[PDB]
């Protein structure tokens, strides 16, 4: 069983937003006891909804939990900037809970900010070690949600890159991100073009930063 | 009187080792709530590990985690325990003591568990040299890659503290090695680059390794 949610949603203060949560087995039923938990910076967790409709004691009235069609749903009526967080949904499958991937809710604190993309090839000093790392940098973007894809000779890569993000800036709401792709010195030298494709709210078309080894 | 889920007892364990996390609950009737353990790792989301009933007479697990985690509670002492045995490298996460009743109302502060077989190693610092793949127009990005060190605490400064505007030190990530790697970068005007000299100063005090590396184009 797989529990799925929207990867990220954007709204502005005062609007009404609805998050969904999907059972891989079919329609979410009350037997699933849908729960909604919120994650704020520095890993702060708040239970909002339990057993599909019930508000956890103390949760504001603008949070509502419901069943809509085949999915469980969390509705924020009058979204606040303090509601910008990651919302997790858990479904009860007979004897255990299964959380979903999470939904990054962005409640617009400012104008959309595009990132500036920079690519760094591996140092020769590292190449003497026998490993190669390509570093991709995204500077001062908002919202957080962005897709950084590594393309080695136009081939999409997977399982060989790890990401890191800075804390949200207290003065202009921007984020910075680091994408590092590590390979064998052997596997590095068996390819040509290393590219970093970046899709974001602020970019009409995806930005690509590329370099050729050799 | 505030609801306090105080966790403790997390740190370094080797792969295949054991560990017991404590969470002492005060401010609520610990006897009256179901108690659950849930973990969060950087690449994953929230993973519900398991729950124990108020009376301890039923323990529910997710099937893939049944064998390596053991949940117990003591209503007399108002504490909940999680025992981790034969732990994998993938088990590195922040483990969270969470109450369940209507929902997941009360949470703990978080306990870090790092599973790694490495001993104390100093980092290697490789320059992130600027180029026109690292220039956009007017401003240029450069930095330092601090790679394969253990344990976590590492400090990075630029030109011994002279440069602080626009520097970004990203959180370190735990590699499959069991070693940490981290990247620090700065954005400066590209005019500057010809005149100014740029050095990142990295200090790893568990190894007593201090490296001053310059990033030259």
């Amino acid at each position: 069983a797989v529990v799925t949610q929207e990867s990220a949603l954007t709204t502005s203060p005062g609007e009404t937003v609805t998050l969904t949560c999907r059972s891989s087995t079919g329609a979410v039923i009350t037997s699933n006891y849908a729960n909604w938990v919120q994650e704020k910076p520095d890993h702060l967790f708040t239970g909002l909804i339990g057993r599909t409709y019930n508000r956890v004691p103390g949760v504001p009235a603008r949070f509502s939990g419901s069943l809509i069609g085949d999915k469980a749903a969390l509705t924020i009526t009058g979204a606040q900037t303090e509601d910008e967080a990651i919302y997790f949904c858990a479904l009860w499958y007979s004897n255990h809970f299964v959380f979903g991937g999470g939904t990054k809710l962005t409640v617009l604190k400012r104008t959309v900010a595009a990132p500036s993309v920079f690519i760094f090839p591996p140092s020769d000093e590292q190449l003497k070690s026998g490993t190669a790392s390509v570093v991709c940098l995204l500077n001062n973007f908002y919202p957080r949600e962005a897709k950084v894809q590594w393309k080695v000779d136009n081939a999409l890569q997977s399982g060989n890159s790890q990401e890191s993000v800075t804390e949200q800036d207290s003065k202009d709401s921007t984020y910075s991100l680091s994408s590092t792709l590590t390979l064998s010195k052997a596997d590095y030298e068996k390819h040509k073009v290393y590219a970093c494709e970046v899709t974001h709210q602020g970019l009409s078309s995806p930005v690509t930063k590329s370099f050729n080894r050799g | 009187m505030e609801v306090k889920l105080h966790q403790s007892g997390g740190g370094l364990v080797q792969p295949g080792g054991f560990l017991k996390i404590s969470c002492v609950v005060s401010g609520i009737d610990f006897s009256r709530y179901w108690m659950s353990w849930v973990r969060r790792a950087p690449g994953k989301g929230l993973e519900w590990i398991g729950e124990i009933t108020p009376d301890s007479n039923t323990i529910n697990y997710v099937p893939s985690l049944k064998d390596n985690f053991g949940i117990s509670r003591d209503n007399a002492k108002n504490t909940l325990f999680l025992q981790m045995t034969k732990v994998r490298s993938e088990d590195t996460a922040l483990y969270f003591c969470a109450s369940y009743y209507e929902g997941f109302a009360y949470w703990g502060q978080g306990t870090l568990v790092t599973v790694s077989a490495a001993s104390t190693k100093g980092p290697s610092v490789f320059p992130l040299a600027p180029s026109s793949k690292s220039t956009s127009g007017g401003t240029a990005a450069l930095g330092c890659l601090v790679k394969d060190y253990f344990p976590e605490p590492v400090t990075v400064s630029w030109n011994s503290g002279a440069l602080t505007s626009g520097v970004h030190t990203f959180p370190a990530v735990l590699q499959s090695s069991g070693l940490y790697s981290l990247s620090s970068v700065v954005t400066v005007p590209s005019s500057s680059l010809g005149t100014q000299t740029y050095i990142c100063n990295v200090n790893h005090k568990p190894s007593n390794t201090k490296v001053d590396k310059k990033v030259e184009e």
